[PDB]
This record gives C-alpha cells, structure tokens and sequence, in this order.
C-alpha cells in the first residue's frame, strides 16, 4: 500500500532489495552450413528466399532431416511384380541410414514384394521335416 | 534366385543419379554433425548454388539489400537478442569461372562484414585438369597461377574480403560401396540381404569436399581449447583420425584404397599455401589426413621491408582471422550492455583490456593445447573521442598472434675447427 | 526392438528416454529409492550402424546411472559365421584397421564407451 502504515515508536522493516546487473550466458559458437541438401525438395527449400528460417539440428542430423519433407518421385528400371510401368521410388527420407541399400528395400512397395517371399519361402524347414529320424 | 533380382533392383537406384546426389548432400552434413560438443550448436541453411549465384551477381554493388546478407548480419548478428554465427561453410565446389568468382566475392562481402570465415572447396576444373590425382604432374602451382588464365582469379586474391575465404583442395572418401565381405549392408532379422554387391572400379564412387573436417576442426579447436590456433598441424590440430577408406579384391589381395582423393607430396603442402588453397594431405597407408596449412586465398605479396612482408604473411593466415574475429563477436555483442552508461576513454580501455588480457603471454606452455589456450602475444588498445559526436568514440586495437611454425632450411656441415685442440698445429 | 527404438529416438535427449526413467531417474536419482549397479546386456551385438547406437545410449545411462553396461558380441562381429574359426585371425589389431570397422572405431573414442564391457566366447548352459 502506498499509503503506507502509521509508524509506531519503534519501526523495524527489514530491507530485501538487492541492485546489481544481470549476467549473460554465454554464446554457443554457431556453424551455419550452406548447401543445396533438398535438391528444391523440402518445406523451407520450397519457399521464397526472403522467409527461409535457418534450422538448428538441435536434436541431431537424423530427425532435423524428418523435419522436412524430403521425397522424391524419380523414374528407375522395373524387376519386380508384373504389368508395365517403370518402378517409381516414391517415400520421403526420415533418418541418414534410408540411402543404406537395405531400408531401400523396406520403403519401395514393389521390391518388398520379393523380400516377403525371401521371409516365408526361405524360412521352409526342409531340415525339420528331412530330419525324421524314424 | 531373388537374391539376383534384389542384387539389380536396388543396385539400379543406389546407381541412378538424383538418388545419390542427396547421398552426398547428407552424407557430408552427418559428417560435420558427428562430434557433438559443449557449446557448439551448428545450423543448416539448404539453397542451390543458383539462387545465390542470383543472389550476389544482382547485389555485389548493393550487399546490404542481399536477402542471404539479411540472414546472417542483419538478422542475427546485428540484431540485440540475436546469436551470431561463425564460420560459415560452402558445401560446394569452385572452379576458375567468372561467375563462381563473384559467388566468393559476395559471400566474402558478407563473411567480412558479418566476421564470419567463409570457407569452401576448389573442383578439378580449377588446375585445367579433368582428374584431381593428376595434379600430382605439376611442378610448381606458383609458376601456374602466372598463366594468363588466372587473370581474373589473380584479382580477386587481391580483393580484402578475400581474407576470410578458405578454400580447401582434395576430397576424403566419405562412403565406402557395398560388398558382402566388406562393409556388408546390414540387412534385417529374417530378410537375408547381407549378400548383396556393388559396382564400382577406378574412381568414381562418392566424394565429399575437404572443407568439413577444416570445419569440424574448428569446431574441436573449440570445446578443448576456445580459440582457433588447433588446427594446423600433426602435432597440434589438424590430424583428423580414421577415416573411410577403401579396400578391394579385384586380383591380388584386397589391395587398399587410400581414403584421400589425392596423395599430395611435402612440397605440394606448400606450393599450394602460396596459391591460397588449403591442401587436405594424407599420410600414405595410415588412413589419415592432417592440415598443414590454413590459409586464405588473400595475396601473400613480399616487399623490401622487413616489417610489412611479415605483415601479409599473417594477414594471408586463416587461422588468426578466425581469432580476429572473434573480438568483433566481443565488441558488438558485449559492450552493448554498456551502451547508455557513462563511460570514458580511461573505461573502455579498462572493459575491453581487462577481458584480452587473460588471453595474452609470452610463456610458453609444455603441450600445444596447454599453450593454445593464449592465442595471442600483445595486445594494444587505444581508444579516443572524437570532436563533435560527444557520446561517441573510435578504438583501434592491434593483435601479434602466436607466430607458428612453417618451415626451415639447414646446412649440415663438418667444420673440424670447432675442436681444434685434435686438429691444430700446437700438439 | 523396444530399446532400438528408444535409444534412436532419444539419442540427442536421453533425459527423456524411457529406459532412463527406469534407472536413474526413478531409484538413483529419488530418495528412497535403491539405485542399481552394474546392468547385465543379455544380448549379442554385431558391428551394425543401429546396434552402436543401442550401446552409445546405454552407456548415455551408465555413464550418468552410473552402472558398467555388460554385454556380449557376436560373432558376426569378426565378419565369420563360426566363432571358433575367430581362432585363425591371427591379430585383431591390424583387423580394426580394416575400414569395414571405421563406425566402431569412432564409438571406442566416446566417453561412454569406457562403461561397457563386451564379451567374447559362449558357455554351454545346457
């Protein structure tokens, strides 16, 4: 209250305030990276260069990747499943290991197909039941 | 029989182009993102060399109104809450093009202003060779550059905002191809795809520019030490451990492919500091690299007097700009909190001092990183108003960094005169 | 699978990995709680690229839980498909040179990695 109490014979008040200036955290010495990574393929790459927010990758390179939608829809010769048409690669990129020949095979419908036979044709035991034994 | 589909299905698009361009557009940025420090938060920008080369060509007598310049100066490093950058890195290559130059010489325009040291990668095309191992055959790059094919590039060298570009030759291995026996593809845990082969001979399969472990060496010379005097060198920074290399069964026994794009011999590491180029040798068979010059592609020049030929030759060196710079990172960053105060010529001699001065000796420590904790030697600091503007003041400072090492002649010699109690007359 | 996942997930944010919260922060960390020591992997680790991630963030929490991860390798590791034939190698120390190892070489520099503890060779429990 600014109209402050009526003071008594013996006023104590007991001072709390402290002066002093703020202190600074430091400066985490910031790499800016500049190269064409989305090939014009990705939320930030597709907008204007006057509004391109910068990323930070504070979590790490694998998920500041998913951040952006990085597909693409390129053409590539076709050895799998039937009718024409060359296969299209079509899935959009979440951590650095999907250009490992191997997570290929995971996203690309069609070459699944022959990964899902190698699960069950390959897994017949013909060594369980050749193994009789009277 | 499937194992021979998926061995051509996939090996048809790892092949394709457009697929692997991202490869080694992501490859080389995990690369830099693969130490992690204390205080070191990188940031990514990605942009086609296009919509800069656009960028600066329609700018280059107009920085200031450069979108790129107003998302590094005037959006982060002007501005108050903002966090600067430092060090900015050209994921591309340049060649000796009258375009490509500009491209340096605006980034450069901005790097200078913003003091932030730009560097990048130089391609093949710029020695007029069409493969980079054969840069080996040229003697001497010095008698090169006085061709009048470098002409324009002999300008730029000139230029000041080209103390800050640092452009690295050579291309390390960042990718080895796919064997069953070597670096197998780590299938799944019934899909059997383990046996699964590449194709790939001579040299064309993956490359990534120099340029990142210059920079991810910064980064290291960084969260040990907290300047930027450990990155030259074997002993004191660039050393650069275990990298990708290569090895092949096409005959013999898997005869080892070095994982550097170019052995670069001892004269060749500094046949090329003078160019302005920073080699990225390797060491043969031991799988590594070290960077034994860092220098920028500023004109070393030479003069009569002793002083100022001794001047160029520090201002040339990368690595103490990079320190240079980071007092600019000081001044306009911390001295703003004291912007209204009343202050003196006597005080911020006293501010600015007072914070340099643990960073400065003449003593040397044992170890290098024990030692490269002071980059500096002496430090002058004379500030002064000026008429008129009464709140206003005008410092010039002046740093001599730690002088390192570069080289030495020696003449070995038998002087039997040195003892000539065995050799003299008198016996 | 349900520790891949973890790990890979939370790699750059352990303090929120569900594992994490089941060792450090839950009877290390609380009062009443009894901490733990010395946890015990169960599993065989090869030299795969995700497999390295599962022990740099286990390790992530033995490092801060303190509590040296104990593991084994497989022998998938050497690249041989019969552990006893591990016998012919005749030094595994020019066998790291190999860049077939370079990811684990990377991994041997981590702090954390001074932490787990891999075992070589399989008793007949049976």
């Amino acid at each position: 209250a600014k109209n402050k109490i009526p003071n008594s014979r013996l006023m104590i008040n007991y001072e709390t305030n402290v002066d002093g200036v703020l202190k600074k955290k430091e400066l985490p010495y910031r790499v800016l990276v500049v190269g064409d990574l989305s090939k014009g393929r990705s939320v930030d790459a597709k907008k204007e260069f006057a509004d391109r927010e910068v990323r930070r990758v504070n979590n790490g390179v694998d998920r500041v990747l998913e951040e952006m939608n990085i597909s693409f829809d390129f053409e590539a010769p076709n050895f799998v499943s039937k009718d024409p048409s060359n296969l299209k690669v079509n899935y959009r990129i979440e951590s650095v290991k999907d250009f490992r020949p191997d997570a290929v095979a995971k996203k690309v419908p069609e070459i699944r197909a022959l990964l899902e036979m190698k699960e069950i044709l390959a897994s017949f035991a013909k060594d369980i039941e050749n193994n009789r034994n009277l | 029989v499937i194992d021979k589909l998926i061995d051509l299905q996939v090996n048809s698009i790892i092949s394709n182009d457009e697929f692997r361009a991202l490869e080694q557009e992501w490859l080389k940025v995990q690369e830099v993102c693969q130490e992690d420090y204390d205080n070191v938060e990188v940031s990514i920008l990605d942009v086609k060399k296009e919509e800069l080369q656009y960028d600066f060509e329609r700018n280059l007598y107009d920085i200031s109104s450069s979108d790129f310049f107003k998302k590094v100066y005037v959006s982060e490093f002007d501005q108050y809450g903002g966090e600067p950058y430092g060090a900015i890195l050209g994921l591309y290559n340049f060649e000796n093009t009258t375009n490509d130059i500009i491209w340096l010489t605006g980034m450069g325009m901005v790097a200078k202003n913003s003091h932030a040291p730009f560097i990048a990668s130089i391609d093949k095309s710029f020695f007029g060779v069409k493969d980079l191992s054969e840069i080996t055959h040229i003697k001497s790059f010095e008698a090169l550059l006085e061709h009048p094919r470098y002409k324009e590039w002999n300008d730029f060298r000139n230029l000041d905002v080209a103390a800050y570009i640092g452009l690295t030759v050579g291309d390390f291995m960042l990718r080895q191809p796919y064997n069953p026996e070597n670096n197998p593809v780590q299938y799944k845990l019934m899909e059997g795809f383990n046996e699964f082969v590449d194709y790939d001979k001579n040299e064309s399969y993956l490359w990534g520019p120099a340029s990142i472990h210059l920079v991810k060496n910064m980064m290291r010379s960084y969260d040990k030490t907290r300047w930027f005097q450990y990155i030259r060198g074997v002993e004191s920074g660039g050393y650069v451990k275990n990298l990708v290399a290569c090895v092949y069964d096409n005959k013999g026994i898997l005869e080892t492919k070095s994982p550097l794009n170019v052995l670069f011999a001892d004269y060749m590491e500094l046949s090329l500091a003078n160019i302005g180029l920073i080699p990225f040798v390797s060491e043969k068979g031991t799988s590594n690299a070290c960077f034994f010059s860092v220098n920028s592609a500023k004109k070393v020049e030479e003069f009569v007097d002793g002083f100022d030929s001794a001047n160029s030759r520090l201002i040339a060196n990368l690595s103490y700009t990079m320190c240079i710079s980071r007092i600019s990172h000081y001044i306009k960053c911390v001295i703003r909190d004291k912007i209204g105060s009343i202050v003196d010529v006597e005080s911020i001699q006293k501010i600015l001092s007072d914070w340099i001065s643990e960073f400065v000796t003449t003593v040397y420590q044992p170890t290098p990183l024990e030692m490269a904790r002071y980059p500096f030697r002496n430090v002058s600091i004379e500030v002064k108003t000026i008429p008129g503007k009464p709140g206003w003041y005008s410092c010039k400072i002046n740093v001599i960094p730690h002088i390192q090492f570069e080289g030495m002649n020696t003449t070995m010699t038998i002087d039997t005169r040195l003892e000539p109690e065995l050799f003299g007359t008198n016996n």
